[PDB]
């Protein structure tokens, strides 16, 4: 079972804060330590500071500035960070992981991604994307969903709830006033379709949403 | 049996605590100091026995004040005991020669 | 604080050969390094610890050696799963450093991108807009141009193109281009076209239809 | 005497395996490791690995792919090393030897050349080399023999079953349809021959054949 559990975004306007999550599950012992690592968009992994929950002792990367705080919640397993007065340099990709004490990070969590900016939330509208009627198909047959106008980032895309992965393309999201759009298109034979359902599932964590669409030939 | 047996038995234990405590403690006091090494657990209690047995190679060390005084614990706690032995062995032998010398 | 150099920081290699990381440490470390791989949108994932010992899941094609201050993180016959970011870290000083990280990139056979083109839907019209979407995927080289062609004319305006990485099944590239325009603009033309000109021949892949 | 005794040759099929064998005579003691080093033609020394057979405990070079298992027999001081799944990088010349315990390798055996291919074993042909009728002879006269159409290396060329070594050059082998062809020269004093009888004798351990050739002027 996953081991560390983070939620997967948080919207910050300019110079406010916000407190991330790092529930933790399986073997815990008093010798465990639970570190912070952020990583900007394109970029490498960056050391943010560790926390010993047993105790509640904690350090920080003494090379960059501090922008967070370490906590621990021993009953409800959880470790916390409070990253204060932010600023578009703070937007990344921020992950727990646990160290048993032994030097290494054995298990990461998901990574919460946080995007620092004065925009408002925005769900994404997804809509089908079928061949046209004049389109001639082979062996294979290629289709997807767009999903577009949505903020902030990320959005997580599956088809059939994930048990269609083979023949899967995500791609990287573009952004045009203060929106993003992104596509996904996914491969089957053509003869399965549609005679065997393909649906696209789009999970937007900012906006605590997930919506279904089927992908159905045009009439 | 004998207050020396016994004490010699307390005195190993309450060793092995120390040792145990110590490596923990060392680890604590350690981390969040740039360039120090005794910061993982299994190389802590290795340095904690050769720290109470007093032969120090000098692979690690602390180098925080938090990390010395636990370190002149656990120096002490292992001095004491192996002396405590040392005077255990010596009642033993002290008791039987007054035994062999019919007294 | 310990200085971890991971140079070059992309390596080509071709499908099968033997590839091997390099991560060099400021001062000596013992075996003191362990290494991570991420994949594109993923979290690291353990690989080696304490520069060579086997990390239990890990195929056995994955291996690492050194002490002191060079280590290095060998793959044995490289494949796609195996493209991803790879990073060393050291926890002999306080505090843990990490490596810049180096890229694993394949060189496979040329391969023509399968091109197909989407009229826009209904419910997004019935919001007042249009967008047209082509893919081009599963093309290697990465290098390829897209062009698109409203009515026999070439149309530059509202085009917004995103190319994935290397992926990690084929080790192949692909990439999407998308016209978007208002209801009303895309009422006014008949026919939609994508072209996509690759390395892997002279005339244009071309893909289109008719709004009736 | 030799304190190490390895088998001369192995020829191995590709994805095949094989088990090379080191015989230690002379003091043997607890403390004693034995060693493998792997030289490809023309390049330097590389470690393999070592084995203590007082208690059989293993270790290998962790810089290079492990195509070698160690192993050894107390009773009859043999030390053993199974190369597996061969491909043609692994043809090369492959030596044990011993080290007390003090870091030095004091003996080494004399190596097994061992040859990755599909190609057939194949004894040499051995041709007399002697002058024509027309040479003319001076203080000296030079003789040799032509070992052809073997496979694979090596071949051990000696002349007068070794006790004639002074004026001899064995030219290295040239490959040419899966085979190989080499020749062995020898220069005598002009008076001494043919009074004194002059034989080439040719061994090829990979088909266990060792003929010789008479070398008598032509008739
Ligand atoms: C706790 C044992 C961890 C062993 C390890 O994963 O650590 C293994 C490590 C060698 O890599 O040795 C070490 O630091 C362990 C040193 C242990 C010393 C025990 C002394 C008992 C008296
Ligand atoms: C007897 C000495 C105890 C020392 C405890 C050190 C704790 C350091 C915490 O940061």
């Amino acid at each position: 079972q996953v081991q560390l559990q983070q939620p997967g975004a948080e919207l910050v306007k300019p110079g406010a804060s916000v407190k991330l999550s790092c529930k933790a599950s399986g073997y815990t012992f008093t010798s465990d330590w639970i570190h912070w690592v952020k990583q900007r968009p394109g970029h490498g992994l960056e050391w943010i500071g560790e926390i010993i929950p047993s105790y509640g002792r904690a350090n920080y990367n003494e090379k960059i500035q501090k922008k967070a705080t370490l906590t621990a919640d021993k009953s409800s397993s959880t470790a916390f960070m409070q990253l204060s007065s932010l600023t578009s340099e703070d937007s990344a990709v921020y992950y727990c992981a646990r160290e048993r004490g032994d030097g290494y990070f054995a298990v990461w969590g998901a990574g919460t991604t946080v995007t620092v900016s004065s925009a408002k939330t925005t769900p994404p509208s997804v809509y089908p994307l079928a061949p046209g009627s004049a389109a001639q198909t082979n062996s294979m047959v290629t289709l997807g969903c767009l999903v577009k106008g949505y903020f902030p980032e990320p959005v997580t895309v599956t088809w059939n709830s994930g048990s269609l992965s083979s023949g899967v393309h995500t791609f990287p999201a573009v952004l045009q006033s203060d929106l993003y759009t992104l596509s996904s298109s996914v491969t089957v034979p053509s003869s399965s379709w549609p005679s065997e359902t393909v649906t696209c599932n789009v999970a937007h964590p900012a906006s605590s949403t997930k919506v279904d669409k089927k992908i159905v030939p045009r009439d | 049996s004998a207050l020396h047996w016994r004490a010699a038995g307390a005195a190993t234990v309450l060793l092995v605590i120390v040792l145990l405590a110590g490596s923990y403690l060392a680890v604590l006091a350690e981390r969040g100091a740039p360039g120090a090494q005794l910061i993982t657990y299994p190389r802590a209690l290795w340095w904690s026995v050769e720290t109470a047995t007093t032969v120090g190679y000098g692979d690690l060390y602390p180098v925080t004040l938090w990390g010395r005084c636990v370190a002149v614990v656990v120096m002490v706690a292992g001095i004491t005991s192996f002396g405590l032995v040392t005077a255990a062995l010596a009642t033993w032998f002290v008791g039987r020669e007054q035994e062999r010398r019919g007294h | 604080d310990i200085l971890l150099t991971q140079s070059p920081a992309i390596l080509s290699v071709s499908p099968g050969e033997r590839v091997s990381f390099s991560c060099r440490a400021s001062q000596s470390i013992g075996t003191d390094i362990h290494w991570y791989q991420q994949r594109t949108n993923g979290s690291p994932r353990l690989l080696i610890k304490y520069a060579s010992e086997s990390i239990s899941g890990i195929p056995s094609r994955f291996s690492g050696s050194g002490s002191g201050t060079d280590f290095t993180l060998s793959i044995n016959s490289v494949e796609s799963e195996d493209i991803a970011n790879y990073y060393c870290q050291q926890s002999n000083r306080w505090p843990f450093t990490f490596g810049s990280g180096t890229k694993l990139e394949i060189k496979r056979a040329d391969a023509a991108p399968t091109v197909s083109i989407f009229p826009p839907s209904s419910e997004q019209l019935t919001s007042g807009g249009a967008s047209v979407v082509c893919f081009l995927n599963n093309f290697y080289p990465k290098d390829i141009n897209v062009k698109w062609k409203i009515d026999g004319s070439e149309r530059q305006n509202g085009v917004l193109n995103s190319w994935t990485d290397q992926d990690s099944k084929d080790s192949t590239y692909s990439m999407s281009s998308t016209l978007t325009l208002t209801k009303d603009e895309y009422e006014r033309h008949n026919s939609y076209t994508c072209e996509a000109t690759h390395k892997t021949s002279t005339s244009p892949i071309v893909k289109s239809f008719n709004r009736n």
